[PDB]
C-alpha cells in the first residue's frame, strides 16, 4: 500500500555490563583500551569469583528470600491478580540483583527501577520499599557481613532502594524544529539505557592532548574516521586558530565542511541529494526528517553551491540548541534521543558507517515516493528486475551500489506491462514469432535466440533435440523444453542467480513477459525451492500462459515488457507525448516588438 | 576574510539541559562577515544579549578585496 | 553485548536466575579473562607490527599492490591498512567481550556492502585476515591466538 | 587534472565557470604541447634517470634497505622510482599535481612505514632523481618537472 | 583580483604557491602590458561608448525610465553606464572579475528592483555596451572586454 | 588586498581611473612579478630546509630551547617550527601580492595578545623572523632578498 | 587536566630532572589520601540530589530570590539553578579525586563569572550556596574529607568572587 | 595521569566516575610503592643506563650524526636519552605514558625532521635504551617500563 523505507537490524541496549561500557567509551574514542580500562576490565574478572557466588547463593535462597518479603496488606482485600504480581515484582527484583552482581554494573537496576514510584501503585510504595529492606537484611544476614562482599550486596541493594524511591522523572523531549518536524518524547529510562556516548567540548584553557581529542572527535564527525595521522589533515591554520582562544569548534566545523577534503569525499562522487543527506549526518548529527527540509536545502544548494549548505546547517537554530558553540556534533541515534519513524530506514542507513557505500539518495526517495502511489516494481523489490536486453541475466545487485527502494505489494497485486500487441501492427509482431522462419533450422536458432537471447557455441547445442525435431518426433515446445532443460541453460540462468531472481529471468525467457504479482513468483518460487530447477522449467512450458500464447508449435518470444524497459527503448524520449512548438515566441524576444 | 569578533550570551528558555545537554552560552567567536547576519539574527531569536561586536579582519569601506 | 549481556538476555528471555550451565558458561568467561585481558594490551602495544608483518605476508607482491591492482594508488593503501587495523581492533573488542556482536553490530554489517561496491576483492581480505590470525598466534601463543583467531574468523564469515 | 578543479570549483558554488578560469584553460591547452614533449622525454630517458638515482643515492647514503645485499629490495625501489617518475610525467601531462598526490603522496607516508623504510631516505632518494631530471632537461622542462619533484619532496 | 584569488587558493590547503599558479601569475604580468592598453582605450573613449551604447539601447528598447522624457533618469543611465565600463577596466586591470563582482554585480538585482528599474532593459544596454566594446576594440581586447560585460549580464 | 586591489581600491574611492601615478605603482608592480615569482619558487623550494636553518641559528642552545623555557617539550617545538614556518609562507604571499595587508589581516592580527596569553616570549620570536629574514637575503641575494625581508621587518614591527 | 601526580611531574619537568624527595612526600601525601577521596566521591555521588537539596534549603530558599521577579522564579530557571548546583557538586568531585582545583580552573571558572553577570545570575548568592554545599558535604563526610572537598569548593567561590 | 584519565572519561557523559573507575583509583594508589620503587631505581642508574645505550647503539648504527666526531651534538643526544628515561619514569610515576606523549612523542617527528637527525636512528637508540633497562630492572620492573618504551617505538 506504502513504500518501504527498509527495516534495518537494530539491537536497542537494555543496560550496561561492565566490559559493555568499556568497550563502548574505547570504542566511541576510536582507541584501544588503556591502562585504567584495562584495569575496569581485570580489576572486574578479578571480583568476578565473589560476583558469581553472591548470585549463586541469592538465586539459591530466593525462595526463602521472597518468603520473607508500616500496615502490612490483607490477601483477600489485595485481590488475587495484585497479590500474584506483589509476589512476582519481589522475585524480579531479587533477580535483577542478581544480574547486577554478575553484570557488575546497576546500570540494569537504575533503568528498570528508577521510575517505577507510580507504577507500582504508589499507595504500596511504603510496603514496596520495607520489603525491600527486609530483603536487603536477610540477604545480608546470610550472607557474613563483617568485611566481605556483603557490603557489595549492601550497596547493591542501597542502590535499588535508591532508585526506586526517585519519584517521578522527566521524560527528555526532541522538540520539534519546524513546522514539518514533528516533536518527539523520550522516557528517561530509554535514556540511561542508552549506550553513552562522549560529548567533546572545547573550552580554551584545555591541555593539549584533550584539544587533540576534539579534534580527532571532529575528524569522526565530519570526515567520518580519523584523517589526523594522514597528511591530508594538514589544516595547520583552522586546527591553530581552533587551539587557542579564538575560532570555536562551530567555525572549526564550517572550516572541516568547506575544505576540499570533505568535498573529495562527500560532494564529489556524490549528487546533490546524497550529499545533502550526507551533509545532514556529518553536521547535525542526523537525517532528513522531512520532505520540506530537503526542498529548503536543495533550493539552497541549487542556488548557492554546496558550502553555503553546510554554512545554514552550521549556521541554524538547531546546530545552536544542541551543539552551541564549542560542542562537536555528535550522532543522534536510538538511545541519544527520541527517533521518529518518518526516516527510521533511511537514517539507520545514514548513520552506519557504510552510508558513504550508497549512492542514490535514500531520504528523498522513501520521502517522496510514501506521498506516491506503488511503483512499477517486481513485488520482492527492484534488484529483482533484470535488464531488458536481448540476452543476459542483468540484476542489480544488493551490496554492489545499493540503488534498493523496498515495497509491499498485496499477495492480489499485478504488474503493469506494457505489451507489443496493442502497440506496433500486425505483421510487424508476426515477424518475431517463429512458429512450427518456414525451415525447420531457422525454427531451432530462434528457439535458441529465445532461450539463450544469442546464438551458442557448438558446445552449447542440445544436439539430440535437433535430430528429434528434424525428425519431427518431438515439436517446438519439447524443443524449447530440452533447451530449457540443457546444462549450460542453467549455468546461464539458475546456477549464478538468486533464486527468485534466477525465477524471474526463466520466465520472461520462457513466457516472454515479466510475472504480474506475488500469486506467480510465489508459485514459481515454492515450485523451485521444493522440487528444483527443471521442475521449474516443466511447469513454465506446461504454464497454461505458454500454451495460451506458444501453443505446442510456436516459438517463445517477447509479448510484455516493463515500462523501464521501453524507456530504455527510448533513449530519445517517447515518440509523440504532446505536439511540440516550433518556430515559438516568447516574452522579451517578443516585446522587442 | 572580513571576521567579526563576537562576545555574546545566548541563553536557553525552551529547554531544561539535564547534566550533559548544558555546553556553554558566553562565547567569544570569530564570525565571517557572509554569516554574521544570520548568526546575529540566530542568537537575537533564541535570545541573547550581544555584548560585544568588532570587525575582527578588513578595513571599514572597502569596495574590493575585502575577502 | 558483551557474554554476560547475552548470557542475562537468555537468562531474562525465559525469566529465571541464571542457571547452573549458565553460571559455568560465566565461570569459562571470568577465569579466561585474565588471559583475555593480557591478549588485549600486547595486541594494543604490538598492533602496527602485526599489521606491517600481515601486510608483508599475504598483501605484498602480489598484483593487487601492483598497476592495476586493488592496493595500487598510495591512498588505497592507506586506506588498506587501515582497514586491516579496524580489523584488529574490533576482533580485540570482541576477544574482550567474549561476544561477537560487537562485530555483528560495526564490522560486518556495512562491510560486504562497502567493498563490493568500492571493488575491495573480499578474497585478498580474508586472507589477510588469516594472515592476521597467525600472526596473532605466532606472537602471542595457541590458547591467546586462537581466543582471538574465534573473532577473526568471525570477521572472516562475514566477508 | 587542473581542468577538474576548475570545474570543481565552477561546482560547490554552483556556477559557471568564470572567463578568468576559462583563461586558465586556454593557457593550460596551448602549453599542452610543452607538456606532452616533456612526457615523452621522461618516458625515453627513465632507465637511465633511475640508474642514476639509484647510483647517487646510494652514494649519499649507504644505509637503507635498497643497498643490503637483497636485490629484491633493490629492484622494488628502482621500481618505486620509475613509477614515481611516471606520476611526475602524469603531472605535467594534466597540469597538476593531483594525479600525483592522488596516487603516490596521500597515504605515502601510512605506505612507507608499514614498509619499514625510512621517510627521509625516500625524500633524499627523489631529490636525486630531481638532480638528474635537472640534469637530462632543458631549463623550463627542468623547472616543471622539479616543481613536481619538489612536491613528492614535501610530502615526506 | 588574480594575485589574491590564487593565493587564498593557495592559503586554502595551507601551502605555496603550487606549480600552476606562478605560471598564472607570469602569464597575468606579461599580459599586463595589453591589459594596461585596454584600460587605456576604455577610459580615453568612454564618454562615445556610452553615448553610442544609449544611441542603440534607445533604439532598441525604449520603454525605459532612461527615456521616459525625465533628464536626471537619462543622466543616471548614461552615469551607471560609465560606472560598469569602468568597473570592467578595473576587471581587466585586476586579472579577475572581482572588481566588477565586489563592487556592481552581486547585489545587482535586488538594488535595481528597488530602484524599480526592469532587469532586462538593464541586460539589453549591457549588451549594447558590449557591442560598441566590440565596435572600437581589437579582437583580443574586445574579447577580454566581452568576458566581463557577459559577467554583467549574467548577473542580470 | 594586494597592490593592484589597493590602486582600484584607492580609486574608487577618489571615484576616478587610475592616474599615471598609479599607472606607475601598477607598471612596478607587472615588472616586479617575474623575479617576486622566482623568488616564491624559490622559497617553496627549500621552506623546510629555511626553517631548519633559522631555529639553529637562532633558536637553538639558549635556554628558552632547554626545560622550563617555550620551546621545551616536543609540542612546543612543533608548535615553534609550525609559526616559523606559518611566517614564511606568509612573507612569501606578501611578496607574491606586493602588500603586506595580508599578513595584516591574517598574521598580525590576534597574534600579540595570543603569544602574550600562552607566555610566548616576542622578543626571541621577533629575532626568529629576522634570522629568517637574513636567512632568505643569504639564499636568493639582496634584491628579491630585500623585497620579502621588508614584509619581514612589517611581520616583526606587527610582533614588536 | 592536570591532577596532583600531573602537577608533581609538570613541575619537575619544567626544572628538568626526577622527583626529588619533597616531591614524592607530597605524592605519598596524595596517594595516602586516595583511599579516603574515593569514599568521599562515592558518599557525594551516592547523594547528589540530597546535598542539592539540602543546600538549596539553607541559602536560597524562603529569600525574595525566589520570590516575583527573582532569579529561581519561573519554574524553569530554577531548574536551571538545580543544574547549576548538581553540575558545580560533580566538578567538586573531580577535583577532589584528582587532588587539583585545575579542572574547575579550566572547565568551572573559565568564564563563568562574566557569563553569570550575562545572564543576570546574583554571584553572591551562589557564592553563598556554594558555601552552604560546602557545609552540607561537612555535615554528611566528616572534618577531614569534608574540609578536603571544602577546599576545592573554597577554590570554586574564589574563581566566582 | 591515570588519575587524570579517569577524571576525562567520567566527563564528557557528565557523570561520576562510576564505581569501577574508583577502584582503578583505589589499586593504583595500591601500586604507588612499585611505582616510586621505579622511579627511583630508573633516577638512580640513569648515567650508566644513557652510556650503555650510547655503546651499543655506537656499535650497531655507526652512521649517526652523534658520532661524526662533535662532543657537542654527542652530549645533546646523551642530554636527550637521559630525557627519554627521566619521561619513561615519570610515565611510570603518573601510571600512564601522558607525561610521555605530551612532553616528548606528540612533536617528536616534525621536531627531530626540523633537528634532521633521521628517525630510525633515534628508534635504534631507544631500542639500546629499553635493553638495557631490561638489564638493570626486574621482570616486572622491566615489563612496566618497556611498556612506554615500546610507546617511543610507536612515535618513532
Ligand atoms: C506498545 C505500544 C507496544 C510496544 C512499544 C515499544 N516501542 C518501542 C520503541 C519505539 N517506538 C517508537 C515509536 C514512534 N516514533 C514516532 O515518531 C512515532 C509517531 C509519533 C512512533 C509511534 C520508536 C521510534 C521507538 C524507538 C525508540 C525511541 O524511543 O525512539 C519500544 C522499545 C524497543 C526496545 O526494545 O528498545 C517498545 C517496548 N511494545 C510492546 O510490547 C507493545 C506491543
Ligand atoms: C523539469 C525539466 C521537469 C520537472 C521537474 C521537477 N523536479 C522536481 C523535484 C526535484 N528534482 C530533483 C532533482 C535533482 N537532484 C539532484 O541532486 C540533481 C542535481 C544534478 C537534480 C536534477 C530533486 C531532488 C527534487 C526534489 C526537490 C525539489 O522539489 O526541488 C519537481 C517537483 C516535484 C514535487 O513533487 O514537488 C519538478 C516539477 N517536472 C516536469 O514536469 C518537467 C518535465
Ligand atoms: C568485447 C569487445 C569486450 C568484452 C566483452 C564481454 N562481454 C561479456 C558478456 C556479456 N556481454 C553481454 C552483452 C550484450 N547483451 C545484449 O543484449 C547486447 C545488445 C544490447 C549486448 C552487447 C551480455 C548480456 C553478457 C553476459 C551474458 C553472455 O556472456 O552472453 C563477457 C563475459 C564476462 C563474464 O564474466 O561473463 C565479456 C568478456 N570484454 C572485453 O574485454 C572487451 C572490451
Ligand atoms: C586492505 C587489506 C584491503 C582493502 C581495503 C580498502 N578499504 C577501502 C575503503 C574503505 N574501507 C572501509 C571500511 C571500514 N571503515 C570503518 O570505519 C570500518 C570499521 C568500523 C570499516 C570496516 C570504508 C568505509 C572505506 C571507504 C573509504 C575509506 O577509505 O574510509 C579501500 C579504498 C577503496 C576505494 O576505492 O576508495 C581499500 C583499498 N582493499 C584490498 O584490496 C585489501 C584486501
Ligand atoms: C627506493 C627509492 C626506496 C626503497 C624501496 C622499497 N619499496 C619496497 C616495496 C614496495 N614499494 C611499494 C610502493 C608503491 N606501490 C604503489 O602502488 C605506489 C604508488 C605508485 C607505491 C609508491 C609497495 C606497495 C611495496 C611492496 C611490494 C609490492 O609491490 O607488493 C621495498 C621492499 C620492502 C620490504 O620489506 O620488502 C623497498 C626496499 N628502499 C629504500 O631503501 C629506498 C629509500
Ligand atoms: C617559535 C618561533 C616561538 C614559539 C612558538 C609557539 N607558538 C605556540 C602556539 C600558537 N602559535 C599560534 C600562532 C598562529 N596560529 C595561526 O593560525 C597563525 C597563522 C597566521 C599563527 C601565527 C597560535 C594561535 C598558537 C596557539 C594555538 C596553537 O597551538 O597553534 C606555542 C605553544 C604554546 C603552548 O603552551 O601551547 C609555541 C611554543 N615559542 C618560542 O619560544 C618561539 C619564540
Ligand atoms: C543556582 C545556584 C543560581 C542560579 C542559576 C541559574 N543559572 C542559569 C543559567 C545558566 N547557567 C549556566 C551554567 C553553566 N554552563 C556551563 O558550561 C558551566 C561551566 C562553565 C556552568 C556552571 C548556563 C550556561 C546558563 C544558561 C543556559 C542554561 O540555562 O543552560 C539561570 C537562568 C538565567 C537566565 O535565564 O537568564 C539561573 C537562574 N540563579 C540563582 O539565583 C542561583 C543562586
Ligand atoms: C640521540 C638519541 C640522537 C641524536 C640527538 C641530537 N639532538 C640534538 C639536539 C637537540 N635535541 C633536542 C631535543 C628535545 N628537546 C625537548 O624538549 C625534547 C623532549 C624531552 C626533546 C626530544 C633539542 C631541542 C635539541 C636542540 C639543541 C639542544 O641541545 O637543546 C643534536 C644536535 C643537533 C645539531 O647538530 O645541532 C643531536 C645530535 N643524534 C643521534 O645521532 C641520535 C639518534
Ligand atoms: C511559580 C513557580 C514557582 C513555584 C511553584 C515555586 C515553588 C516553591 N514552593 C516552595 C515550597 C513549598 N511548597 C509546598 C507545597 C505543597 N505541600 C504539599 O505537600 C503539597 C500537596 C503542596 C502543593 C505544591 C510546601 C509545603 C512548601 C514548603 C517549602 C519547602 O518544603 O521547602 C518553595 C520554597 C521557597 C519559598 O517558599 O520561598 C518554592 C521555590 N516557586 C516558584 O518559583
Ligand atoms: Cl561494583
Amino acid at each position: 500500500d506504502r513504500t518501504n523505507g527498509g527495516s534495518p537490524v537494530v539491537h536497542p541496549q537494555q543496560y550496561h555490563t561492565v566490559p559493555t561500557a568499556v568497550i563502548n567509551g574505547a570504542h566511541q574514542r576510536d582507541r584501544y583500551p588503556n591502562h585504567s580500562e584495562m584495569q575496569t576490565l581485570s580489576t572486574f574478572l578479578r571480583t568476578g569469583l565473589q560476583r558469581l557466588e553472591i548470585a549463586q547463593t541469592l538465586a539459591q535462597h530466593a525462595n526463602e528470600i521472597v518468603a520473607a518479603g508500616f500496615q502490612a496488606i490483607n490477601i483477600a482485600d489485595y485481590g488475587a491478580v495484585r497479590m500474584k504480581r506483589s509476589m512476582r515484582d519481589l522475585g524480579w527484583f531479587l533477580r535483577y540483583i542478581t544480574y547486577a552482581v554478575v553484570a557488575g554494573d546497576t546500570s540494569i537496576i537504575t533503568v528498570n527501577t528508577r521510575g517505577l514510584r507510580g507504577i507500582i501503585p504508589e499507595d504500596v510504595t511504603v510496603a514496596t520499599t520495607v520489603a525491600l529492606q527486609e530483603m536487603q537484611w536477610k540477604s545480608l544476614s546470610f550472607f557474613p557481613v563483617d568485611s566481605a562482599a556483603a557490603a557489595l550486596v549492601r550497596r547493591y541493594f542501597d542502590v535499588l532502594i535508591a532508585d526506586y524511591q526517585v519519584e517521578k522523572p522527566s521524560d527528555r523531549y526532541r522538540t520539534g524544529v519546524s513546522k514539518h518536524d514533528q516533536g518527539l518524547s523520550f522516557p528517561e529510562s530509554y535514556e540511561d539505557s542508552g549506550c553513552a556516548i562522549p560529548r567533546w567540548v572545547m573550552k580554551p584553557t584545555l591541555p593539549d592532548s584533550e584539544k587533540d581529542a576534539v579534534i580527532r572527535a571532529a575528524y569522526r564527525q565530519v570526515f567520518e574516521r580519523d584523517i589526523s595521522g594522514l597528511g591530508t589533515a594538514e589544516l595547520t591554520q583552522p586546527i591553530s586558530q581552533l587551539k587557542g582562544e579564538d575560532g570555536s569548534m562551530e567555525l572549526f566545523i564550517r572550516q572541516l565542511g568547506k575544505s576540499r577534503l570533505y568535498r573529495q569525499l562527500f560532494y564529489e562522487p556524490y549528487m546533490i541529494s546524497r550529499s545533502i543527506e550526507l551533509a545532514c549526518r556529518h553536521f547535525l548529527g542526523r537525517g532528513l526528517s522531512c520532505m520540506e527540509e530537503f526542498q529548503r536545502y536543495f533550493e539552497l544548494v541549487a542556488d548557492q553551491g554546496f558550502s553555503a549548505l553546510v554554512d545554514a546547517l552550521v549556521s541554524s537554530q538547531e546546530y545552536a540548541d544542541y551543539f552551541g558553540a564549542e560542542t562537536v556534533p555528535y550522532i543522534r541515534g536510538l538511545g541519544i534521543e527520541a527517533q521518529a519513524c518518518r526516516n527510521w530506514g533511511p537514517q539507520l542507513d545514514l548513520f552506519k558507517y557504510s552510508a558513504p557505500a550508497r549512492k542514490v539518495p535514500q531520504f528523498v526517495t522513501a520521502f517522496a515516493s510514501y506521498r506516491q502511489p506503488l511503483p512499477n516494481q517486481h513485488p520482492y523489490g527492484m534488484g529483482n528486475d533484470p535488464l531488458e536486453t536481448q540476452f543476459g541475466a542483468i540484476f542489480p545487485h544488493e551490496t554492489t551500489n545499493p540503488a534498493a527502494q523496498p515495497v509491499h505489494f498485496s499477495e492480489d497485486s499485478r504488474r503493469i506491462l506494457v505489451g507489443h500487441a496493442h502497440r506496433k501492427s500486425h505483421a510487424e509482431i508476426s515477424q518475431q514469432i517463429f512458429s512450427l522462419q518456414h525451415s525447420v533450422e531457422s525454427v531451432i536458432l530462434a528457439a535458441y535466440r529465445q532461450v539463450f537471447g544469442c546464438e551458442v557455441l557448438g558446445s552449447q547445442r542440445h544436439q539430440a533435440a535437433e535430430t528429434q525435431l528434424k525428425g519431427g518426433l518431438i515439436t517446438v515446445r519439447e524443443f524449447v523444453r530440452q533447451l530449457a532443460k540443457s546444462r549450460s541453460f542453467r549455468q546461464a540462468y539458475w546456477e549464478n542467480l538468486y533464486m527468485t531472481k534466477a525465477a524471474e529471468i526463466i520466465h520472461r525467457r520462457l513466457l516472454g513477459r515479466p510475472t504480474y504479482g506475488r500469486r506467480e513468483t510465489s508459485k514459481y518460487y515454492d515450485i523451485c525451492g521444493r522440487q528444483g530447477f527443471y521442475a521449474l522449467v516443466d511447469a513454465l512450458i506446461d504454464s497454461d500462459d505458454y500454451r495460451t500464447a506458444f501453443g505446442e508449435n510456436t516459438v517463445p518470444y517477447e509479448r510484455y515488457v516493463t515500462p523501464r524497459g521501453l524507456a530504455l527503448r527510448s533513449p530519445k524520449g517517447p515518440v509523440a507525448i504532446s505536439k511540440l512548438r516550433d518556430n515559438p515566441h516568447t516574452v522579451g524576444e517578443y516585446m522587442m516588438r | 576574510m572580513r571576521m567579526f569578533r563576537v562576545t555574546a550570551c545566548v541563553p536557553s528558555q525552551t529547554r531544561i539541559r539535564t547534566q550533559r545537554e548544558l555546553q556553554n552560552t558566553y562565547f567569544t567567536k570569530l564570525v565571517p562577515y557572509d554569516n554574521w547576519f544570520k548568526e546575529q539574527q540566530r542568537i537575537q531569536k533564541m535570545g541573547g544579549t550581544i555584548v560585544k561586536v568588532e570587525l575582527a579582519t578588513g578595513r571599514r569601506g572597502a569596495n574590493t578585496g575585502l575577502a | 553485548q558483551d557474554a554476560i549481556t547475552t548470557l542475562i538476555n537468555t537468562s531474562d528471555a525465559q525469566g529465571k536466575y541464571l542457571d547452573d550451565s549458565s553460571l559455568d558458561t560465566l565461570q569459562e568467561y571470568f577465569r579466561s579473562g585474565d588471559l583475555r585481558a593480557k591478549a588485549a594490551m600486547t595486541i594494543s602495544a604490538n598492533a602496527s607490527t602485526i599489521v606491517t608483518k600481515t601486510v608483508a605476508k599475504s598483501l605484498l607482491y602480489t598484483d593487487i599492490t601492483g598497476p592495476g591492482g586493488n592496493m595500487y594508488t598510495c591512498r588505497r593503501y592507506a586506506a588498506c591498512i587501515r582497514d586491516m587495523d579496524f580489523f584488529l581492533r574490533y576482533g580485540t573488542y570482541a576477544m574482550l567481550a567474549g561476544d561477537a556482536s560487537i562485530l555483528d553490530e560495526r564490522v560486518l554489517n556495512g562491510l560486504k556492502e562497502t567493498y563490493n561496491s568500492l571493488g575491495v576483492p573480499v578474497g585478498a581480505t580474508i586472507r589477510a585476515v588469516q594472515a592476521m590470525k597467525e600472526v596473532v598466534n605466532d606472537m602471542l601463543g595457541a590458547e591467546a591466538g586462537k581466543e582471538v583467531g574465534y573473532y577473526f574468523d568471525h570477521i572472516c564469515s562475514g566477508l | 587534472s587542473l581542468v577538474t578543479e576548475l570545474i570543481l570549483s565552477a561546482d560547490s558554488e554552483a556556477r559557471y565557470p568564470a572567463p578568468k578560469e576559462l583563461r586558465i584553460f586556454q593557457d593550460f591547452v596551448k602549453t599542452g604541447e610543452q607538456r606532452v614533449r616533456i612526457a615523452k622525454a621522461l618516458a625515453a630517458n627513465e632507465e637511465r634517470i633511475v640508474q642514476n638515482g639509484s647510483q647517487k643515492f646510494w652514494e649519499r647514503c649507504p644505509n637503507t634497505p635498497s643497498n643490503s645485499g637483497v636485490d629484491r629490495k633493490t629492484a622494488s625501489c628502482q621500481r618505486d622510482q620509475g613509477w614515481y617518475v611516471r606520476l611526475i610525467a602524469y603531472s605535467i601531462l594534466a597540469g597538476s599535481e593531483r594525479p600525483l598526490e592522488d596516487i603516490g603522496t596521500v597515504g605515502i607516508k601510512e605506505m612507507y612505514n608499514n614498509l619499514e623504510i625510512p621517510i627521509r631516505n625516500i625524500a633524499e632518494c627523489m631529490r636525486c632523481l630531481k638532480e638528474e631530471a635537472m640534469a637530462v632537461l632543458s631549463d623550463e622542462d627542468a623547472q616543471e618537472v622539479a616543481a613536481y619533484f619538489d612536491l613528492i619532496i614535501q610530502s615526506l
